[PDB]
């Protein structure tokens, strides 16, 4: 449970999963009862059940025209690692700064805020994204 | 302690110990301190507070207190002793670091005080700001509210009586600086009170001195600040003293109020001290209400300044019995309002004492007619709020069963007409974690069920009895517990409601146990074992190896044992019973280990009765 690395604590969390599913795909193909007894017992003897935390920890919930600004970041988006639809604040950032470097000198300002602005909006968009996949692999 | 209560302890040795708890540091600075794991903390404690009440017990108060009221404090074995003192300032005067200097440092204090008012050097007067300033008295209040969790024995009831003639001569002694602990020290009574000896004492003293002091500031405050003095009254409540408090409530000799600014019908006298009361002021206009309250016109009253205007205790001889129920009458108008939540806290200090008068004297229960009619249209109110106040409800039910200890039928037909609604409390305290609620409802059912309700009243609670049998018994283990020992009790109470049921109704008991989950339930609560038994038995910390949670286990498992030898005298379980557990060891055998059992002997002989 990291408050401030949660994608973090997510994707570890994730991968972590997946060795313990490959070992015990071993540990059942041979034998073994002790090490499955224990994990079940403090799974499940009764205080919230170990999984059933675990699952309650997982949460649920997720100067521009402006559809153009809409096109420019979809284009911006890249499926991250984990399949999470981020939209790429560095390149939507360069090619923001660039619309804006090719009456223009005076708006040149205004121009420039609404750059930072769709990149922050594709900041934000992305780290949605990366969350969704997160919580997708959790 | 024991000891020390029972013969006078010398001051030498009260000097050994108060060094020797130096040492150690009141249990603090110990040798092996780095071991103690968070399980252990409570016995540091008890070695605290023994270490308190050895302190305090070896100082006896008493003695002091009279020796000072007399003029003969030469007759306390403190008084020639010059070195024991000198040399036990020198040690004390060191102390005011950790809670547990705290009572030690005062009557310690109080002790230099007695012996030589004249002769108070510095060191006394920063030893008394010191146990001002240690909470001494939420101290107290924790210790004897831990001390008293054991089913105060012998041990409780010194260690209470210690404290009350400890905070007796506290009350006596420094009459003015206390005001500011109102809260806390209040408390203290309420721990003091609860042995069953004190409230006798407290009646036969004079009123004007130790406790009955708290007592009078207290009555200067009522109605505005009800629950303490509620609380209190409901402390002094003891067989000898039921009727005392009745009256005592029935005459108020004094009614206070905040006025922000004086009324234009309030005539002075001339210091501006006593004022007279020029037309009636009604305290509660709720409409229609037999109990009306009023003021009378001339009454004097008192005024106090205060820093946002007058504290004006009126001389009224207000009955606080209508008062509380005009009080009741304000959170029945209010109950769809949203103070209803603090409505409900403004009156559970009256209905707490309701039960604890209704409880204590079933005599008075027609005398409190009004607040026992009230009750029925309050539970039906406030149980349907998507807010259950649970512990308002708790009360109420319980002064309700109270009732129905000697009306069977006539609480049974008033509660059956309010309505089922029990479930929502049910719901909640079983996702919450507590279950007043519930153990309310549990004690009043099983009143009602051993009242002898006559045999055309128990058709009526049989839905009850299968709510009880079929959806309490068998999950109650797995509901959430955010204490100990409250699933042992909450399962206890469903025993023992069975139990009961079962010797006075029959039929349905023997068919659930037989045919449902309560027969394995009960079989688990046999099969817990001998040896978890002995070991939470060996967990128990203080005297009350015959009163610990053990106990109760005990109880628990004899109820379940005595379950089964009925159901089985008066007829899947008997499979289940047979049955080899999947875990090896089968029930029979778990049952016959049994005769391990050293400590209870009704507990292997009613194995031996089922193995038979």
């Amino acid at each position: 449970s990291v408050e401030e690395s949660e994608i973090s604590a997510m994707n570890q969390m994730s991968w972590l999963m997946k060795t313990a599913t490959i070992e015990l795909r071993i540990t059942s193909l041979n034998r073994q009862r002790s090490h499955t007894q224990r994990l079940l017992h403090l799974l499940l003897d009764d205080v919230r059940r170990k999984i059933l935390r675990i699952l309650d920890s997982i949460q649920f919930s997720n100067f521009f025209d402006r559809s153009q600004i809409e096109q420019v970041i979809a284009n911006c988006e890249h499926k991250n690692r984990r399949g999470q639809t981020v939209c790429n604040v560095k390149l939507l950032h360069r090619v923001l700064v660039a619309e804006v470097n090719a009456a223009a000198i005076g708006q040149r300002p205004l121009l420039m805020e609404e750059i930072n602005t769709i990149l922050q909006y594709v900041v934000e968009r992305n780290k949605l994204l990366q969350c969704l996949h997160a919580k997708r692999h959790a | 302690f024991l000891y020390f209560a029972c013969f006078a302890a010398s001051p030498s040795d009260l000097l050994a110990l108060t060094k020797l708890f130096k040492e150690q540091g009141f249990g603090c600075r110990l040798q092996n301190h780095h071991l103690v794991e968070p399980s252990m903390d409570p016995l540091v404690e008890r070695i605290g507070y023994f270490s308190i009440l050895i302190f305090l017990e070896a100082l006896d108060m008493d003695t002091l207190m009279t020796c000072s009221l007399s003029d003969k404090i030469e007759q306390h074995p403190f008084s020639s002793e010059e070195q024991v003192c000198k040399e036990m300032d020198s040690i004390l005067v060191t102390l005011g670091d950790v809670p547990h200097h705290g009572p030690v440092l005062l009557a310690w204090a109080l002790l230099r005080f007695t012996l030589n008012p004249d002769k108070v050097t510095s060191a006394v007067r920063k030893m008394g700001s010191t146990a001002i300033q240690l909470h001494l008295f939420q101290y107290l209040t924790r210790m004897l509210q831990s001390l008293r969790s054991g089913e105060n024995n012998c041990t409780t009831s010194t260690a209470c009586l210690c404290v009350y003639t400890f905070l007796a001569y506290v009350l006596s002694t420094l009459e003015e600086q206390v005001s500011q602990s109102q809260q806390d020290l209040v408390e203290t009574a309420c721990q003091v009170f609860a042995a069953p000896n004190l409230p006798d004492l407290f009646w036969n003293m004079e009123p004007t001195a130790g406790l009955g002091i708290l007592l009078d500031s207290v009555v200067g405050m009522f109605p505005f600040r009800i629950s303490p003095l509620l609380k209190l009254f409901t402390a002094l409540v003891s067989k000898s003293s039921a009727k005392k408090v009745y009256s005592f409530l029935d005459r108020m000799s004094s009614y206070t109020e905040h006025y922000r600014h004086k009324p234009h019908d309030i005539l002075s006298h001339d210091d501006e001290t006593l004022w007279k009361r020029q037309t009636p002021k009604l305290l509660y206009a709720l409409g229609l209400g037999q109990t009306n309250l009023r003021i009378p016109q001339g009454a004097l009253g008192q005024v106090m300044a205060d820093e946002n205007g007058f504290l004006v205790r009126w001389e009224y001889s207000y009955s606080c019995w209508t008062l509380f129920t005009c009080e009741i009458e304000m959170l029945l108008h209010v109950v769809s309002t949203a103070d209803v939540i603090h409505q409900c806290q403004r009156v559970k200090p009256i209905i707490d004492l309701v039960h604890k008068v209704i409880s204590t004297d079933l005599s008075i229960a027609d005398c409190l007619l009004p607040i026992t009619s009230r009750i029925y249209m309050l539970l039906q109110r406030l149980t349907t709020v998507m807010n259950p106040p649970m512990d308002f409800l708790s009360s109420c039910v319980d002064c309700l069963t109270a009732l129905a200890t000697r009306l069977p039928a006539k609480v049974w037909t008033d509660l059956r007409h309010t309505g089922g609604g029990y479930g929502s409390l049910f719901g909640i305290e079983q996702s919450q974690g507590e279950y007043s609620v519930t153990l309310s409802f549990l004690r009043l059912i099983t009143t009602l069920v051993k009242g002898q309700l006559g045999s055309t009243q128990s058709q009526g609670l049989v839905p009850c009895i299968l709510f009880v049998l079929r959806e309490m018994l068998p999950n109650y283990h797995r509901w959430r517990y955010n204490s100990h020992g409250v699933r042992e009790q909450l399962g206890f109470q469903i025993l023992s409601l069975i139990h009961a049921i079962l010797n006075l109704l029959r039929s349905l008991c023997i068919f659930s146990l037989t045919n449902t989950e309560a027969g394995q339930a009960v079989i688990n609560i046999m099969g817990i074992g001998v040896d978890t038994l002995n070991t939470v038995m060996l967990t128990q910390a203080g005297s009350s190896g015959t009163e610990g949670q053990g106990q109760m286990l005990m109880q628990t498992i004899k109820l379940a044992f005595s379950i089964t030898n009925n159901v089985i005298r008066l007829k899947p379980l008997e499979h289940a019973l047979t049955q080899h557990g999947a875990h090896g060891n089968n029930l029979i055998a778990v049952l016959a280990k049994y005769i391990y059992h050293r400590y209870d002997p009704s507990l292997p002989r009613l194995a031996i009765q089922l193995l038979k």
